[PDB]
């Protein structure tokens, strides 16, 4: 190819466009759903104070 | 409570005239002091999160040719400049009951007082740099570039201090000026003693101190502009940008926590237990002064200027000053403090051995000058990083 | 969905702590051994 920000060419990659063509912000298509409780579904609720 | 402290407000002295036959307001207070920064420097969107300034830079170009000569090649260029906000802040204390009577209506005077201590606090920050934050780019006094309006102000202003402006380029289009100029525009005359700024019979104040413009540029006028031994500026106005992120922003409570000493040595008090209300205040400006050398002090009388010279890191080669544009023989990074002042003395004009002074040690030096001083770092062969800046009037 | 045996307990041990609540106002308009009512001057 050609150097990082070569003399002769424009690119992508060169330093003269950082602040431009930044990624895209996406979901997190790997979220891990939240636990909860087993021994509240199981155990018997009672009124308390 | 912590009854007449230094810190809070509480039937200390000031309210033993108070609810009886007062004299209303007083007759002699003077008026708040406005800003001036916020008059001349263009208001630009800031957000919270600061903003990028993008600039193009590149020297792109085109060539003659013959024909069938084959055609050249070129790439553009740009670049980038980063700008944050930057807070100030205050805090001010009172017994509730103060709060319920309203003594001199001082929970609202206060209010006003505090408004124009912030407002104060930016355009100090920006003219003269005396607290600036961090964040602040460049203050007016930082300029590389003075002159003197004594005898009158035409020849100071209109004549010898545009040359230093358009002799580097840079173009002047307002002029800013503190109250205590007045004498000098008043006692600006022609050899017949005419005054020049007002006309015949002199009913009338004196032109740009009615805001009237000097040679086509804008006057702006201050009470407060003054500073050590500058009394005001020329230059482009334009170059200037600031931001203000939101309101100076008024918070109230009976119910926190102070701390009346230091985070090193703290002295924490309750405002519910010891009855009193707080209130919070602050604001978020910003600042940008694009290129500082772009203005003219302007100065009573005559001045010599002085510079810190900052060769950090530089480990070979030669470096080269200049005054006024005349350039010295190139100087080594490790000469001394002498060598230093006979080299500027070597430039060809004006200068003495007398009247110019240097201090300070090898790579370090604080040079005092009659004039502008510039330098050129690029013959120091390694060591990038260098610099030079004004520090006071000399 | 729900489960009706489930509710079916779950809502007599509502109603059955709920009584608890309603001793306490029978207790004034059919008048009951009230604690707070007793003299306290009369002897044991």
């Amino acid at each position: 190819g050609f150097s990082a920000d070569h003399s002769q060419i424009a690119q992508t990659k060169d330093t003269m466009f950082t602040g431009y063509l930044d990624p895209v912000q996406a979901k997190d298509y790997f979220a891990e759903a939240e636990k909860t409780s087993i021994v509240q579904r199981v155990a018997q609720k009672i009124p308390m104070g | 409570s912590a009854d007449h402290s230094q810190i809070a407000q509480t039937k200390d002295t000031m309210f033993t005239g108070y609810l009886d036959p007062v004299q209303a307001k007083d007759y002699f207070a003077e008026a708040e002091k406005t800003s001036i920064v916020q008059r001349v420097a263009q208001k630009i969107p800031m957000g919270a999160t600061g903003i990028v300034i993008p600039h193009w830079t590149g020297d792109v170009s085109a060539q003659w040719i013959g024909e069938g000569d084959m055609k050249p090649i070129t790439k553009g260029n740009m670049t980038k400049r980063d700008v944050h906000p930057a807070k100030i802040a205050t805090i001010f204390v009172a017994s509730a009951e103060t709060v319920r009577a309203n003594p001199a209506n001082y929970l609202g005077t206060m209010r006003t007082k505090v408004a124009t201590a912030i407002a104060m606090a930016f355009d100090n920050a920006a003219l003269h740099g005396t607290n600036a934050p961090s964040a602040f780019q460049g203050y007016l006094d930082q300029s590389n570039k003075t002159q003197s309006i004594s005898p009158n102000a035409y020849q100071g202003l209109g004549v010898s201090g545009l040359t230093k402006l358009v002799t580097d380029g840079k173009k002047w289009t307002h002029t800013l000026l503190d109250d205590t100029v007045e004498p000098v525009l008043n006692g600006s005359v022609d050899a017949n003693g005419r005054p020049l700024f007002v006309e015949s019979t002199y009913e009338s104040l004196t032109t740009p101190f009615r805001e009237g413009r000097i040679l086509g540029r804008p006057t702006i006028l201050s009470d407060h502009v003054a500073e050590g031994d500058v009394v005001g500026y020329a230059g482009d106005f334009s170059q200037i940008i600031w931001g203000q992120v939101g309101g100076l922003s008024f918070d109230v409570t009976d119910q926190a926590t102070l701390n009346l000493g230091s985070q090193e040595s703290p002295n924490f008090v309750s405002l519910w237990q010891h009855n009193l209300v707080a209130v919070r205040v602050e604001a978020e400006y910003g600042l940008l002064i694009n290129d500082v050398n772009a203005f003219v002090k302007l100065t009573f009388d005559p001045v010599l200027t002085t510079y810190a010279l900052d060769l950090d890191g530089a480990s070979a080669g030669n470096f080269t000053l200049s005054l006024d544009g005349k350039t010295s023989a190139n100087i080594a990074y490790n000469a001394s403090t002498a060598t230093v002042k006979s080299a500027i003395v070597a430039i060809d004009d004006g200068v003495s051995a007398d009247d110019v002074t240097v201090t300070g040690s090898a790579g370090d030096y604080t040079i005092t000058v009659p004039g502008t001083l510039t330098a050129d770092f690029s013959g120091l062969t390694d060591g990038e990083g260098a610099s030079i800046s004004v520090v006071s009037v000399g | 969905s729900i489960d009706p045996e489930k509710l079916r307990d779950q809502l007599l041990d509502a109603f059955e702590n709920k009584q608890n609540e309603l001793k306490s106002s029978k207790a004034y308009y059919d008048a009951e051994r009230r604690p707070d009512a007793i003299g306290l001057a009369v002897p044991l």
